[PDB]
């Protein structure tokens, strides 16, 4: 999971 | 504020795939000459400007089958359903003439773009 | 020896979010309690282990309505369909037990996973 | 385009  | 999962759309695509291998929920036969191609109409119209035309127009989209142009190459048909499908393309120097015309055919712009790349380079 | 077009699994999943939008090809009405959520049967099976066992089932296969259990969150479930065709989760506050609640019942691992941790970060 |  990222930080867009 | 969203958070986003970078595997997501990729694995999304691959049961797509799974799906195809499956024959399940296929929705179309793609008749390319003597050959067939089952598929999902979504999955063709998010890939292809020719099939987005087909499928949204409001008698087409309820065909179970749509036949292409017999100067289409099965060959070429079945390497860019793969690149659909996986977003690898078997591009080979036996193969690239008739990839690029069928990509050229069902608007695929990117394929288009790098069939003529190797083109050049090879001339 | 194929190519990989990195951007295309991005691509088609933003056209299969288009065709939802547009409601094009949605084969499937989604019942949480008061709520009605159109989608892809493709899409559903290809992100939720829930929905790949309902739509292989040879009977729920066919059907046009599926109802949630009346314990899943409308919230929770729009937040998760939203997910399913972008890759980008809402995840807040206020709807972090409703989302992992849903996707628990939704079997989608990865959101469960990341909701577990945001928990036990703010605990 | 990449080699995978
Ligand atoms: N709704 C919808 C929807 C489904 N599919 N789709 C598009 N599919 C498409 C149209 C043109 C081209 C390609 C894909 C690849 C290419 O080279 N050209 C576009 C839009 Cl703007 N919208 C949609
Ligand atoms: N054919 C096919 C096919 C279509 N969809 N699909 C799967 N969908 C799935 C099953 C379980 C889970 C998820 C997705 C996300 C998650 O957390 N669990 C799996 C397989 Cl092995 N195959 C397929
Ligand atoms: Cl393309
Ligand atoms: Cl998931």
């Amino acid at each position: 999971w990222v930080i867009p | 504020s969203c958070i986003q999962f970078t595997r997501h759309a990729s694995d999304v695509l691959l049961n797509l795939n799974r799906l195809r291998s499956r024959d399940i929920l296929t929705d179309v036969v793609i008749v390319v000459s003597r050959e067939q191609f089952r598929a999902h109409k979504t999955v063709l119209m998010a890939c292809s400007g020719l099939f987005y035309s087909i499928f949204t127009d409001q008698l087409k989209c309820n065909l179970s089958v749509i036949n292409l142009d017999p100067e289409i190459n099965p060959e070429g048909f079945c390497i860019l359903l793969d690149f659909m499908y996986t977003s690898r393309l078997n591009l080979r120097e036996g193969n690239i003439m008739a990839v690029m015309a069928t990509a050229m055919y069902l608007q695929m712009e990117h394929v288009v773009d790098t069939c003529r790349k190797f083109i050049k380079a090879s001339e």
